[PDB]
RNA sequence: CCAGCAUUCAGUUGGGCACUCUAAGGUGACUGCCGGUGACAAACCGGAGGAAGGUGGGGAUGACGUCAAAUCAUCAUGCCCCUUAUGACCUGGGCUACACACGUGCUACAAUGGACAGAACAAAGGGCAGCGAAACCGCGAGGUUAAGCCAAUCCCACAAAUCUGUUCUCAGUUCGGAUCGCAGUCUGCAACUCGACUGCGUGAAGCUGGAAUCGCUAGUAAUCGCGGAUCAGCAUGCCGCG
């Protein structure tokens, strides 16, 4: 069982972390640890000004964090569980 | 048995002190079949040398990441907080021989209309 | 290109097998510069549009590899 | 030619070679971005009002 | 010599064969893989046996004046023909796609 | 401002000096120690043999027919050029006689500085040298530019 | 080259997004279906004083929430309003639209509102003595920490066109710590076209 | 990720949370503390501890205003002007012209080099009509089919300089690689003007450049490759990375 969160937003993230681990361990469903891993990211450079000044640019950058969930055993209650889940759509939950 | 990590330059270094003769087998390889340029052979033994510590531990090295120079030199502080689980007492003659400072000088990052992190382009009138 | 034939577009192909099968006739206005120069055209005078006006051109036994945009100088200068 | 640049890019051109790029917004060419089909200048502004949702200001 | 113009009696057998006009370096090679002669003597010191192989590998190939004829009849047909890339062989300027207002001093 | 020193690489694999290292980074051309140190140490090997000497004695005793005395610094008082006699600091006897080794060796044209290199410090050595006189020169401007101080 | 925008410097660090959701396959699609909202929403209720808009893509759901000051000009009866606007925008959208309305409390310390007002007096004929001075006093007494107000442009006049301050208070610009709203404004005048800066200091985090 | 534990062509099979690494929360550096200084103040000088010492290196952040500096061609735009045309559509041309100067960039003028072979070493980014392995075939650019990968799993991607041999011997050459011919490959309706890249040939200019100028305080100077935006296609460009 692959559970995969990837967000932007560490307060939001961190906070629905244990939504998902805690509420599975009501079932006893031997859950690992919220493993986290390397934040796919990306670099948007654009010309600041209008019209002329190419050499003063003004950089942005897109983070997107993840962390990892996986469950050993089926326990079919947290799949209801799991289911009826309910959470800010910033964290996109992916089974 | 005693156990020390290294880094320098963007390259990570593991080392650990088996009690041995010296012998320094880098990832089951060895030093010139590895590292050429015995500059940074007697460089990477240097703080094995100050204290009397010469034929007497063998080094497992785990190198990792990096260039050549970068990787030895991530093994020669490695070598010496390895070297520093030994005895916390000749911590203070490698300290003053510097040794233990994981040197910060990383390579620092290119500025947007500027060529090489510091180099202006050129300049007219 | 490389296998795909030499290329040539549908009404450059259209006409001259018109041309071809009963006589050689007046001059063509082709606007297709793009095209290539096949065998069967040597001694068919057509008119290649320059970027103001169609000059009209000669093609014969030696003009036959090339493509129709030899021989239209776009780009006049002294 | 601005309404008319807006609409060929919205037609069907004659092969699809002649898809360009162009922003929906501020339209115009030079630089929309693939990711987000939008302008370089339209980023910026955008960027600014908690629009866009990935993008900060950007310092490593 | 064999095409006629000398190749320099102290040089190696690969790189003294390329002064050949028509001749380079990968040309050399596989004349000397078809004669295996190790590509490193003095071609002061050959046997004839040995480059006798040499003559009929250059007699099979367009060497001395057939290639300087065939390139130049190229010039020749091009130009007599219109075809636009004859007039850029023709004035003095370069020909396989360039700008103007920049430098292109290999021909003015 | 104030004064500003930078650091320096202690040891050298053979002919374990401070100094050598020095020279190691110079003729460093576009950042290469061991392209420069295969130069170097193939040099020494012929020095250690076409004079049968320990190649430091060789080394520092050429050194000393380059390590000058007196520098000259400038005073521009309308277009009179002045000059100024400077003394030479112990750490300049150190620099500016690597910069009068490499600059004639690269310079005087030979097969390769393996052989260049070798055959200057011999002419350092025994001081009839073309970067000796470069040290006699400055003399000569010192000499003459003597009376201001 | 003048001050940057603070409120895209803030963004992410202290001040949360308005645009909230995932990317996946569409997300430049979800922005093209979400300016149009933004536009739309600004188009119909100017009149009623929206200030901002979040949006959430909740897995063929569409979650807007609105900031206005008042739920009596845009609910109406309660029923009747909202009901014209969700109808519309499952029409513009193609999928569902679910909407919640949140009452801004002291409607004269939020940035978009705020210089909103000020171009409805400036439209209205109002010179800038009277125009500023009153905006500021109504920000003062209302609790604020720092408030500077700017109305750049021609003053009615014919040519000499010129930025013109008013403001009391603290504007720590560079104090990272901040909770400052920024907001900007346009206004069609007779004379052409002035614009209106205003942003206020409400208070920063410990 | 692999130390210990065997199995392995191989972290592969097990097995493991040590270590590495990943990313959340603390912690730490404050002239805090020791000495000396000046006033005793701020602060300066030295020393200690410490991974790190005097705002640790860097970023983002750019006061009031200056130049009526820049943009009606990003947008919005008052005013003016146009309207079976200054508007809209298509083909094709041109934006790439070239007697000639100028900035701005790479590749070079060689022996610290050239050529061949062997050996070993990165960081960051990207991938759904998107990457394409392996495989076979082409001298090759690649073609062919196609596993695997919506991704720390699979692919781009075998890094180059480096090191060690071999050969080269100081000359316009085994340096140069333009210019140009022929033969090719890809994408695309289409490579003529006007694409890139190989394959073969051809092999000039130049042998450190006049007056004058430009960059740089430590991982910077220079040097060597790589990734990405941009894009069907195209980089000596610019970002970014070791």
């Amino acid at each position: 069982i692959r559970i995969r969160l990837k967000a932007y937003d560490h307060r939001i993230l961190d906070q629905s972390a244990e939504k998902i681990v805690e509420t599975a361990k009501r079932s006893g469903a031997s859950v690992s640890g919220p493993i986290p891993l390397p934040t796919e990211k990306s670099v948007y450079t654009i010309l600041r000004a209008v019209h002329k000044y190419k050499d003063s640019r003004e950089q942005f950058e897109m983070r997107t964090h993840k962390r990892l969930i996986d469950i050993v055993n089926p326990t079919p209650q947290t799949v209801d569980a799991l289911m009826r889940l309910d959470l800010p759509s910033g964290v996109d939950i992916e089974i | 048995q005693y156990y020390g990590t290294g880094r320098r330059k963007s390259s990570v270094a593991r080392v650990r002190l088996v009690p041995g003769e010296g012998r320094i087998v880098v990832n089951n390889r060895e030093i010139s079949e590895h590292i050429p340029s015995a500059a940074l052979i007697e460089d990477i033994k240097q703080p094995l040398t100050l204290t009397e510590t010469a034929g007497t531990y063998d080094v497992l090295v785990n190198v990792h990441g990096g260039g050549l120079s970068g990787q030895a030199g991530a093994i020669r502080h490695g070598i010496a907080r390895a070297l520093l689980e030994a005895d916390p007492e000749y911590r203070t003659t490698l300290k003053r021989a510097g040794l233990l400072t994981r040197d910060a000088r990383m390579k620092e990052r290119k500025k947007y209309g500027l060529k090489g992190a510091r180099r202006a382009p050129q300049f007219s009138k | 290109s490389l296998k795909k034939g030499p290329f040539v577009d549908g009404h450059l192909m259209t006409k001259i097998e018109k041309l071809n099968e009963t006589d050689k006739k007046q001059v063509v206005k082709t606007w297709s510069r793009r095209s290539t120069i096949f065998p069967q055209f040597i001694g068919h005078t057509i008119a290649v549009y320059d970027g103001r006006k169609h000059v009209p051109v000669f093609i014969s036994e030696d003009m036959v590899g090339h493509k129709l945009g030899e021989f239209a100088p776009t780009r006049t200068y002294k | 030619a601005k309404k008319s640049m807006i609409a060929k890019q919205q037609r069907t051109p004659k092969f699809k070679v002649q898809e360009y790029t162009r922003c929906e917004r501020c339209g115009r060419p030079h630089s929309v971005i693939r990711k987000f089909k939008l302008c370089r200048i339209c980023f910026r502004e955008l960027a600014y009002k908690g629009q866009i949702p990935g993008v900060k200001k950007a310092s490593w | 010599r064999i095409a006629g113009v000398d190749i320099p009696r102290d040089k190696r057998v690969v790189i003294s064969l390329t002064y050949i006009f028509g001749i380079g370096r990968t040309t050399a090679q596989q004349v000397l893989k078809e004669a295996g002669v190790s590509e490193d003597t003095r071609v002061r010191d050959l046997t004839e046996e040995e480059l006798g192989k040499i003559r009929d590998i250059i007699d099979k190939l367009k060497v001395e004046g057939d290639l300087r004829r065939e390139v130049s009849l190229n010039i020749k047909r091009l130009i007599e023909i219109g075809s636009y890339r004859g007039i850029r062989h023709r004035r003095g300027l370069p020909v396989r796609g360039q700008n103007s207002k920049n430098n292109a001093r290999t021909r003015k | 401002k104030g004064p500003v020193a930078k650091r320096d690489v202690l040891p050298d694999p053979i002919y374990n000096s401070k100094l050598v290292s020095r020279l190691i980074n110079k003729m460093m051309i576009d950042g290469k120690k061991g392209k420069s140190q295969t130069i170097l140490y193939k040099s020494f090997d012929i020095i250690k043999e076409r004079t049968g000497n320990d190649a430091m004695e060789v080394f520092e005793q050429a050194l000393k027919n380059i390590m000058p005395v007196l520098e000259v610094k400038a005073r521009r008082v309308g277009g009179a050029n002045y000059q100024v006699p400077v003394e030479v600091r112990p750490e300049r006897r150190t620099t500016l006689g690597l910069r009068w080794l490499v600059n004639y060796a690269r310079l005087r044209g030979e097969k390769t500085m393996e052989e260049r290199l070798a055959n200057e410090i011999l002419d350092a050595a025994n001081n009839t040298g073309a970067a000796v006189k470069k040290r006699e020169d400055t003399h000569k401007m010192a000499e003459a530019n003597k009376a201001f101080a | 080259g003048q001050k940057v925008n603070p409120v895209g410097l803030r963004i992410g660090v202290i001040r949360d997004w308005e645009s909230k959701w995932y990317a996946g396959k569409d997300y430049a699609d979800f922005l093209h279906e979400d300016l149009k909202i933004r536009e739309y929403i600004s188009k119909r209720l100017s009149d009623a004083s929206v200030s901002k808009v979040e949006i959430e893509r909740a897995a063929n759901r569409v979650n807007i929430t609105i900031h206005t000051a008042k739920p009596g000009m845009v609910i109406g009866k309660g029923g009747s309003e909202v009901e014209a606007l969700r109808k519309a925008l499952n029409s513009l959208t193609g999928k569902r639209v679910h909407i919640n309305i949140l009452e801004i409390k002291r409607a004269d310390l939020d940035a978009q509102l705020v210089a909103d007002n000020i171009a409805r007096q400036l439209e209205n004929r109002v010179s800038f003595r009277r125009a500023q001075k009153q905006q500021i006093q109504r920000t003062m007494r209302a609790g604020a920490q720092g408030v500077k107000t700017m109305v750049s442009g021609r003053l009615g006049g014919a040519d000499i066109a010129r930025s013109e301050y008013y403001s009391e208070g603290t504007v720590p610009l560079h104090t990272l710590r901040a909770d400052i709203d920024y907001a900007t404004s346009e206004a069609d005048t007779t004379y052409g076209k002035l614009g209106v800066k205003v942003w206020i200091y409400r208070g920063e985090v410990l």
